[PDB]
Parts: structure tokens; C-alpha cells; sequence
């Protein structure tokens, strides 16, 4: 009716809300505890399933209290489906997704992260986006990802949803231990790192190492999600320069920019497979003792005859 | 308008509620005959030890979650909604009734229109009802139910008698050219050679 034009037109200065940031990871990777520390509590709790995490964002430039929607989802890929209570059409134009690469398991990084490059693909076209606002929303993140001041390719963003992706990767204190426990050479680490680089800008995506352990770049973390979602201003610079921690900003990552990390090892060429150069964890659980089956009455009868036959 | 709680708690604890009506039957310890099998040297991983596989067990497959949340996005979603009719009434506090006025100026007479769906608009307010309930979720109006009653009644009073101002000047001319048309025809001059 009229009201709703009247009442409505009178809006007011405003900072926008409704935004979804989503998190798919394998299970037990600790992406709850990830996000849990980010909201400001040591802990939540974990469960199976969706899970709800309101993020109080409060700008103090503007002095304002937002709160965003981490809706953190199950790893067991049999929790699918109710992901399409995680992203809708409504929703889908200001979703911020982000993995979680528990690199205390690097051999189980990759692949799960390629899960992802089903699990989203698939629940972004079994949704029925239109194509026109998806090649729009396309074009506007390619746009966005180009303008990146302090990029164009063959494989830049050749595959992508044109939303914001992040692959923050969390218990990165563990590459010590895995380190000395493992003999984990370095140049392992710089492999790992480029092959990561390379999804990330295959998807346009800037990618964070953090540690809950050793709280590193969590307040890092804590600002590009803000300035993703939202929009802040941003003044952290590509901090890439020492291996333990790593920052690459979305659009700061270029070809030749994983070339220099290329050189720097030379033991098996990058080329080659994920899983071939990295050291398989081996399973320590034994299999359990076989069946002691007892030979029933009737074979052994049967045996039995043959035993009295022959004499 | 605030929410003391924000709207995303409604779906948060909900979400709470359910993943402890969960844990209830899902946390129970699972049999095992480790007890004198010892040759498990190892510590009880939590994914066996704490029996976390029920979920995978549905006799009707994930429906139920699908269900489940269902409910949760159902019930948070309309109540939000709830919550944004509320939230509509922000205006009553930073409005220019000029711009209404410019904008419905000279309409039907001179608004005839909105000041109808404005008693309308009373809804979800002006009731003995204190707070709304909905399933567990209860929001409770007791802060506002006389502030925005009183913001509203006064508004409402100004169009009121701003309709009523016109209304009366119109029906000066109403009844001012009905006496002067009047008198035109009891001139009554019917039979003139000219």
C-alpha cells in the first residue's frame, strides 16, 4: 500500500548487514575453534551439522555494532544437502567462504580443499542461478580482483563463483613438530606453499596462514574478513616474506610471483603430483584379529566319513 | 529500535537447544570390549570413544536434519519478519511530514488514502498483548509500548486534523458556490421577451 513507499523512503544513514560468510573444512581440522577464537571466546562448542556463529563486528571510525553470519558446516560429506539452508539467492551475492587447511595433516590438505571444489560448484548450480547475475556478479569480483593496488592470465580465475574466497589455514604451529617428528624438509613447506598459491588465484582467492596456538595473524585475519565483507580500509602489506606466517592479499598473487618460490627448490619438480612428493602418514591402528570360525557339524561329518572311508 | 538480544541470537540458541537434544542420546559412551583388550595401545579416539556416528544411522536418511533446521529456518525467518514490521515504526522519530505532505498533496482530498491504512498500521500494537509469543521464542514490547503509542497517537492526531483542515476548507467552497448557485437559480426569471 502507500505506507510501505511512505515509511520506507525515509531512510536513514546505515552501515549494511546480512552477510553470510560460510565455512566448509574437513572434520576435526578445529574450524570451530578458529572461528570461535576470532569471535572472542576461547571455545565454543562443537557438534554435527550447520553450526551458528554471530560475528559482532563493531567499527569504531563510524562507532557502529554489525554482527555477520559464520555459518560453519560439518566435513562428512553425508552433511550436504543442508547446505542449502547455508547460501541462497537472496543471500548468495554477500557470502565470504573460507576453508579450513589443517596443515598438522598436509596430506589431507589438497583434496579436501578440492571437496570444496565440488561441494559449492555443485550447490551453486543445483540452486539455478540465473546466468545473467551470475556472469555479473562474475565479472564485478574479476574487476575487483584486478584493481588490487599495494592481473591477467591464462589460468587467472579460471574457475571461479565471483564471490570473495579465503583459504585460511589454521594450527600452523604444528610445522615445527611435523618438522623435526617428520624430517620435514623446507622445501617441502615452499612446495606446498606454491601449490596453494596456485589454487588460490585459480580461484581468485587470498589465502592466510594463522595459528590458534600461536595466535598469529588472527587480528590479520580479523581485518581482511572485515574489509572483504564490508569494505574497511586496509593498510596490512603482502607479508610473505618469512615462511612461517603468510599473507597474500587477493590480486597481490601473479604468476611469476610463484615462480621465485619455484626456484628456490630443486629435489622434484613442481609438475609433478601433490601426494607423490609429499610423505604419506602412515595408519598405526592394526587390524583386528581374524574370525576364529569353528568348522561346523556338517563339513566335518563329512570329513570325518572320508577319515573312517579310507580305512 | 533495538533488539537486547539481536535477531541472530533467536536462531543461535535455538540452534543450542537442539544440538544439546542431540548430544543427549549422541554423547553416550559406545561398548567396546577394550575393557580387558588391551592390545589397543592407544588413546580412545574421541570419534569412537564418545559413540559420534548416530547421525550417519538415520532409519529416514538426513530428512530429519533437513527438517530440522527447516523449522529453525522457519521460525527465526517470519519472526525477523515480525521484528522488521517493529522496526518500520523507526520513522515515527526521524520524519519530515513535509515530505508526506508534498508528496500526497491534493490527493483524493487530501490524503483520503494513507490515513485509512494507518488504523491498519496500529496492528501488532495498541492490544492488552504485552509480548509476542512464537514458538520458544518470545519478544517482548514492553519498552516501546507506550513510547511508539505515544509517538504514533500524535501523529496520527496532526494528519487527522491536517485531513480535517482541508476537508473543512473544501467544503467552504461546497457549500459557499452551492448558496450562490442556489440563489442563481431562484432568480427564477422563466418567462422575458429578451
Amino acid at each position: 500500500s502507500s505506507i510501505l513507499s511512505e515509511v520506507s523512503t525515509r531512510a536513514r544513514s546505515k552501515l549494511p548487514s546480512g552477510k553470510n560468510i560460510l565455512v566448509f573444512g574437513e572434520d576435526g581440522s578445529g574450524k570451530t575453534t578458529l572461528m570461535t577464537k576470532l569471535q572472542g571466546a576461547e571455545h565454543g562448542k562443537k557438534g554435527r551439522g550447520l553450526e551458528y556463529l554471530y560475528l559482532s563486528v563493531h567499527d569504531e571510525d563510524r562507532d557502529d555494532h554489525t554482527r555477520c553470519n559464520v555459518w560453519i558446516l560439518d566435513g562428512d560429506l553425508y552433511h550436504k544437502g543442508l547446505l542449502k539452508f547455508a547460501v541462497s539467492a537472496e543471500s548468495l551475492p554477500e557470502t565470504l567462504v573460507i576453508f579450513v587447511a589443517d596443515m598438522s595433516r598436509p596430506w589431507t590438505v589438497m583434496e579436501s580443499l578440492q571437496k570444496w571444489a565440488s561441494v559449492l560448484r555443485e550447490h551453486i548450480d543445483k540452486m539455478k542461478i540465473p546466468p545473467e547475475k551470475m556472469r555479473e556478479l562474475e565479472r564485478k569480483f574479476v574487476k575487483d580482483f584486478q584493481d588490487y593496488m599495494e592481473p591477467l592470465g591464462d589460468n587467472v580465475l579460471t574457475h571461479n563463483l565471483g564471490i570473495p574466497v579465503l583459504v585460511v589455514c589454521t594450527k600452523c604451529d604444528a610445522v615445527s613438530v611435523l618438522e623435526k617428528e617428520h624430517d620435514y624438509r623446507d622445501e617441502h613447506l615452499d612446495f606446498i606453499q606454491s601449490h596453494l598459491r596456485r589454487f588460490c588465484l585459480q580461484y581468485g582467492a587470498a589465502l592466510i596462514y594463522t595459528s590458534v596456538k600461536e595466535e598469529k595473524n588472527l587480528d590479520l585475519l580479523y581485518k581482511y574478513i572485515v574489509h572483504k565483507t564490508y569494505g574497511f580500509h586496509f593498510t596490512t602489506p603482502a607479508l610473505v616474506v618469512e615462511k612461517d606466517a603468510v599473507f597474500i592479499p587477493a590480486g597481490w598473487d601473479n604468476e611469476k610471483k610463484i615462480a621465485i618460490l619455484h626456484e628456490n627448490f630443486t629435489t622434484v619438480k613442481p609438475e609433478d603430483a601433490y601426494e607423490d612428493f609429499i610423505v604419506k602418514p602412515p595408519v598405526r591402528k592394526l587390524v583386528h584379529d581374524k574370525e576364529l570360525a569353528a568348522e561346523d557339524e556338517q563339513v566335518f561329518l563329512m570329513k570325518q566319513q572320508s577319515l573312517l572311508a579310507k580305512q | 529500535i533495538y533488539l537486547n538480544p539481536p535477531i541472530e541470537e533467536c536462531r543461535y540458541k535455538l540452534y543450542q537447544e537442539m544440538f544439546a537434544w542431540k548430544m543427549v542420546v549422541l554423547s553416550l559412551p559406545r561398548i567396546q570390549s577394550q575393557r580387558y583388550q588391551v592390545g589397543v595401545h592407544y588413546e580412545l579416539t574421541e570419534e569412537e570413544k564418545f559413540y559420534r556416528n548416530a547421525l550417519t544411522r538415520m532409519p529416514d536418511g538426513p530428512v530429519a536434519l533437513e527438517e530440522s533446521y527447516s523449522a529453525v529456518m522457519g521460525i527465526v525467518s517470519e519472526v525477523e519478519q515480525y521484528v522488521k514490521v517493529w522496526l518500520q515504526y523507526q520513522c515515527l522519530w526521524d520524519m519530515q511530514a513535509e515530505n508526506i505532505y508534498n508528496r500526497l498533496g491534493e490527493d483524493l482530498n487530501k490524503w483520503q488514502a494513507l490515513l485509512v491504512q494507518i488504523r491498519k498500521a496500529r496492528g501488532t500494537f495498541d492490544n492488552a498483548e504485552t509480548k509476542k509469543e512464537f514458538g520458544p521464542v518470545v519478544i517482548d514490547y514492553g519498552k516501546v509500548q507506550s513510547k511508539v503509542n505515544l509517538k504514533y497517537d500524535s501523529w496520527h492526531k496532526e494528519v487527522l486534523s491536517k485531513f480535517g483542515q482541508m476537508l473543512g476548507s473544501n467544503m467552504t467552497e461546497f457549500h459557499s458556490q452551492i448558496s450562490k448557485s442556489r440563489q442563481e437559480l431562484e432568480q427564477h426569471s422563466v418567462d422575458t421577451a429578451s
